[PDB]
């Protein structure tokens, strides 16, 4: 959030946290997961071949 | 022109790919439809070279 852009006239900078706003992980809103009509995260367990 | 300048046009005239999506985040507005946009600056025949 603190990364700089431009440096200003004024001695000030110009940083991504307002151009921008900066989002740790949260993220896959391209999917979702229920359980009996609730939401919920699957984890999906998996066996390795052999 | 030199070499080195059609080196350097065909280098970056001949490039790759883009894509993306429009609706991907869900906030916007109620759109019941999702599609996906894609740039493509590769050439493909001997005339675009």
């Amino acid at each position: 959030e603190n990364i700089i852009l431009r440096t200003n006239n004024d001695g000030s900078f110009l940083r991504l946290k307002d151009v921008a706003d900066v989002e740790i992980g949260s993220q896959q809103y391209s999917s979702q997961g229920r359980l009996n009509g609730n939401d919920a995260v699957p984890i999906m367990i998996n066996l390795q071949s052999g | 022109i030199t070499a080195t300048d059609v080196i350097s046009a065909v280098n970056d005239q001949n490039a790759q790919y883009a894509t993306g999506k429009i609706g991907e985040e869900p906030v916007t507005q109620k759109s019941p439809y999702v599609y996906s946009i894609t740039m493509q600056g590769r050439l493909q025949n001997p005339s675009e070279f």
